[PDB]
RNA sequence: UAAGGUGAUAUGAACCGUUAUAACCGGCGAUUUCCGAAUGGGGAAACCCAGUGUGUUUCGACACACUAUCAUUAACUGAAU
RNA sequence: CGAAGGUGUGCUGUGAGGCAUGCUGGAGGUAUCAGAAGUGCGAAUGCUGACAUAAGUAACGAUAAAGCGGGUGAAAAGCCCGCUCGCCGGAAGACCAAGGGUUCCUGUCCAACGUUAAUCGGGGCAGGGUGAGUCGACCCCUAAGGCGAGGCCGAAAGGCGUAGUCGAUGGGAAACAGGUUAAUAUUCCUGUACUUGGUGUUACUGCGAAGGGGGGACGGAGAAGGCUAUGUUGGCCGGGCG
RNA sequence: UACGGUGCUGAAGCAACAAAUGCCCUGCUUCCAGGAAAAGCCUCUAAGCAUCAGGUAACAUCAAAUCGUACCCCAAACCGA
């Protein structure tokens, strides 16, 4: 989720980013930078998103 | 030391300028301060990928940071800082004599 | 406990070269660089499942680098790693691939 | 063939602003 | 619609939407393109129809393996896009014999005139042929006139008679007398005031049958647009042979619905020219248009004219000498400008077109032409002797073609390189 | 604490932020591959190999946890007698 | 309205020096008096750096010498193409180990590096390039030797060593011939094979160790015979009649 | 043909003699200085098993992981600046 939007349930089903969620990042990954069309923005948000979410478990869990 | 937030006709205590007002500024802490009040002129080489040459050369980040005193409906100074109760709290954003925001 | 595998990022983007395409001539075997604890067994299944590919044993090598960038002193190693896959004619991609 | 001697053409006249 | 042809690479992405699923990139581009249409005038009853047989399709195939799905969606897309416009039948425009009757039945106006030319126009730069025009519309006044001018301005004659309200005769009068001189083809636009279109055409019936014509067209502004349909339809049944164009492409906003109602009626087209210009005028096959993911493409085209070149030089002497002795000089280079602005060098395509198969920059082609007239300043301002040793350009020698030419130094010191250079590179054979 | 920011050579790009929740500073916490006392055996440190468990399992099997020596005690065993 | 420092000039003192001042320089400097010292170099075959000298001298690394025509290029004795010529051939060829660690191939560029020139290179900057069930290492096994629970010794450190555990240079299982890349190759492709383990089906049956036995499993020297590698001649096939 | 090379096609393709320091040969002969080990391998049984499991063979199928592989290699890539 976001940040205290995460804080909810305790699936670990939003954990997927990786999974058709991720595969987009794939595609826009060839380097020698060729993509540039308009709003590109291939930078990592959903990477440093995976933790936080990856976080928490344990605070609801353990620690 | 930031004096500026979205728009500060300073002036130019010094600096090949007397008092030409201006916007942008953008003072801080780690970054610059620019402002209409130095410019310059020449324009750096451009081999021909594509012509990576608008062309036309005037200031870009002329130099002049903080230093520099800030607007006030009458003459110059009047050095800002200085707090308020409540109203924020987020910075003393205040005004010497008489004012707060312009 | 769960299998610690990337069940997905195994991989990254395609190799890309002379060697590549040209490759795919031989039995649309392609190319991509995995990352270096890949073992082919895991790379197998990478693309052939979710990527639907349907592939059949590979290759995979290693390959350093080392160079030199700036004036003096400055140099490295950098490491990667090389794979082949297969894919059978039978069991196509519908290719995804032009000009 | 059309490629690279029609892209070579392409990228010369541009690259040369006389 | 224009920015939707974009939907085509905004969909050439991997990264994909928000959606786990990116199952909806699809879709959307569906509504997405399918919005960009209706809007863009375009009826919709239809449409169902074809977003529909797209749907059908989908749950009923699949990409022979050994290639993306994403394309093939297109293929399929493109496909129908076909179909949902002038499906497939590729117009014959040219003689079925000599010489020739156009018949240019017109609503009201609107390319009424005009047209012609381009087409007319066209044909002359086409066949060794005779060309012929005449004023066929006496109810609206620059009949002659406005167009008059061209016909001369481009060398092709036409006839008429001043005032004088009465189609047939001066019809028949014209006519045979290219004839009588024996020409190759006749264009001759018509049309009538009758306010009702049954009239309109209740015209073109003596008009036509009074006459014997063998080919013969209508025409109609986008402006129209899907509305035309009936018109057009109406006629469709009166002269199935009786294909026809839009007027002004460029000259409204809504098309679509235009050539689309067109087509859902057998309807027949054979052109469409942009607008304005003596030339805009362009064939038609759907798959032309589209070309190029909606509509024009080349080069193919401006690509082949390569061969042209390339292949040529062949052609000074193909050999005019077997070997190698040294038999010509390389000034083309500007010898390819001339080409080309003389005919066809306009900007051959160099669109470029889809970045392929590397995506590079926008000044590219981007910024060098529309402007690159300039190179050409010099050269000309040249002996030629100089461009074969395009190596003893001291700042001496050329200030005077930079200014005998008239630009300011920098320009030439900047390009005499991307001629050094470019071969350098170029001449990069392993 | 705040009108500015994504450390440096390092710009460029793509972004994040602005009259109460970016960035930054301080406290507490989470994660912390591998080698190294190195501690499961091994070993030309960053690597080779194994035993017992575990879940998933598309039920193939795999990733992870524990298994070093020694001493204090306790519990169970148990020679020559 | 030019500090220090640098370079000239004049005056001055017994002298070490002082003052004034022209030029350069771009910021500091310090009467006077008193005070504290890393307080004054030509020498120490003195330390460090810079520059001479010899001197445009010796030398340019095997005496297997090279000539010419084209190409490219600003320029070719040296690079690419070609014809000659000469040199090695138990090698001056080919393959691998050890060691090296991108030197490989392509494109480029010629400052420095090449004892000269260099368009060229094992040089610079880019890219690309090493694909295995059968080859090797891992891995079973142990040699010399190492380490070593407990143990025996020894002021401490630590030495020795039982079980045991490591340690190849040695023993254990299995693939070849064509083809192909700019560069890979018993790894990729084609054609034809093979080893071992699990699971299964079938058939027949006593299975089972860290244990017993056999076997692995082994010297030097010499004397043949047979055979293959392989060469020669003929036949055959293709080619030319100088 | 890019000048390096490429796609296609493609004859005969046998016999005789001659050899090795290679192979049969971990052999044969002989001698004194009397010439590793352990595992795999074959086999025999112990405890244990006790219509079972296992054993042998045939074939069917799955598995055979992970590193190395470029180039120099009596030398301009190693030891000698
Ligand atoms: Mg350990
Ligand atoms: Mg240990
Ligand atoms: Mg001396
Ligand atoms: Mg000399
Ligand atoms: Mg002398
Ligand atoms: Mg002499
Ligand atoms: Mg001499
Ligand atoms: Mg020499
Ligand atoms: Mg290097
Ligand atoms: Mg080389
Ligand atoms: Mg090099
Ligand atoms: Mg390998
Ligand atoms: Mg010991
Ligand atoms: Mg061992
Ligand atoms: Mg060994
Ligand atoms: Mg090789
Ligand atoms: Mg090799
Ligand atoms: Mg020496």
């Amino acid at each position: 989720m976001k940040a205290k939007e995460l804080r909810e349930k305790s699936v670990e089903e939003l954990n997927t980013e990786l999974l058709n969620l991720l595969r987009e990042q794939f595609n826009l990954r060839m380097q020698a930078a060729s993509g540039q069309l308009q709003q590109s923005h291939l930078l990592k948000q959903v990477r440093r998103d995976v933790a936080r979410v990856k976080t928490l478990l344990n605070e609801k869990a353990g620690a | 030391a930031a004096k500026i937030r979205r728009d500060d006709e300073v002036i130019v205590l010094t600096g090949k300028d007397k008092g030409k007002r201006g916007k942008v500024k953008n003072v801080l802490s780690s970054g610059k301060v620019i402002v209409e009040g130095i410019n310059l002129v020449k324009k750096h080489q451009k081999p021909v990928p594509a012509l990576n040459q608008p062309g036309g050369i005037v200031e870009k980040e002329a130099a002049i940071q903080v230093s520099n005193v800030a607007i006030f409906n009458a003459a110059t100074g009047k050095a800002d800082r200085v707090g308020f109760r409540f109203e924020d709290g987020k910075k003393v954003r205040f005004f010497k004599s008489n004012s707060e925001t312009i | 406990m769960i299998r610690e595998e990337r069940l997905l990022k195994v991989l990254r983007a395609p190799h890309v070269s002379e060697k590549a395409s040209t490759a795919m001539e031989k039995s649309n075997t392609i190319v991509l660089k995995v990352a270096k604890d890949a073992t082919k067994a895991e790379i197998k299944a990478a693309v052939q499942k979710l990527f639907e590919v349907e592939v059949e044993v590979v290759n995979t090598l290693v390959v350093k680098g080392k160079v030199k960038r700036h004036g003096q002193r400055i140099g490295r190693r950098s490491d990667w790693k090389k794979a082949y896959v297969t894919l059978k004619e039978g069991q196509n991609l519908d290719f995804v691939g032009g000009a | 063939l059309g490629f690279p001697i029609n892209f070579l053409t392409l990228y010369v006249t541009v690259q040369h602003k006389k | 619609f224009d920015n939707l042809t974009d939907r085509l690479s905004r969909t050439l992405r991997n990264i994909s939407g928000r959606g786990r699923l990116t199952e909806d990139n699809v879709k959307d581009t569906l509504r997405e393109v399918r919005m960009a249409l209706l809007e863009a005038d375009v009826a919709l009853p239809v449409v169902r129809e074809f977003i529909n047989r797209v749907k059908e399709k989908a749950v009923g195939h699949e990409v022979n393996k050994s290639l993306t799905p994403g394309q093939e969606f297109v293929k399929i897309v493109r496909n129908e896009l076909v179909a949902a416009m002038g499906e497939e039948n590729q117009t014959l425009n040219l003689a079925a014999q000599p010489p020739a009757v156009v018949l240019m039945a017109g609503l009201q106006g609107a390319g009424k005139t005009t047209s012609v030319g381009k087409l007319g126009k066209f044909l002359r730069e086409k066949h060794k042929k005779k060309v012929l025009v005449v004023s066929a519309d006496v109810y609206r006044p620059a009949a002659i006139k406005q167009l008059e001018t061209l016909a001369e301005q481009v060398g092709v004659d036409f006839f008429p008679s001043d005032v004088g309200q009465k189609p047939v005769d001066i019809v028949n009068a014209a006519l045979k007398e290219a004839k009588l001189k024996f020409y190759d083809v006749l264009l001759v636009d018509t049309a009538g005031r009758l306010h009702v279109d049954e009239a309109m055409m209740d015209e073109i019936k003596q008009v036509h049958a009074s006459i014997n014509p063998v080919e013969t067209l209508f025409v109609v502004d986008a402006m129209t647009g899907q509305d035309a349909a009936n018109t057009a339809k109406a006629f469709n049944e009166a002269l199935p042979l009786t294909g026809v164009v839009l007027t002004k492409v460029d000259g409204d906003a809504r098309g679509g619905a235009a050539l689309s109602i067109r087509h859902i009626t057998g309807k027949p087209i054979k052109f469409l020219g942009v607008g304005e210009k003596t030339e805009a005028l362009e064939p038609f096959h759907p798959d032309r248009i589209a070309s190029r993911i909606l509509g024009m493409g080349d080069v193919l085209s401006l690509i082949e004219d390569i061969e042209s070149k390339v292949d040529r030089a062949q052609a000074e002497k193909l050999a005019s000498k077997l070997k190698k002795g040294d038999g010509f000089d390389l000034n083309d280079f500007l010898e390819q400008l001339r080409q080309m602005k003389n005919m066809g060098g306009m900007a051959s395509l160099m669109g470029k077109l889809p970045g392929m198969g590397q995506i590079p920059d926008n000044v590219k082609s981007q910024m060098d032409d529309k402007v690159l007239v300039r190179m050409e300043a010099i050269i000309n301002s040249m002996t030629m002797k100089e461009r074969a040793k395009p190596e003893i350009i001291k700042g001496s020698r050329k200030r005077r073609i930079a200014a005998g030419c008239g630009m300011q130094v920098q320009d030439v010191n900047r390009l005499l390189k991307q001629f050094d250079d470019m071969q350098r590179m170029m001449k990069k054979m392993k």
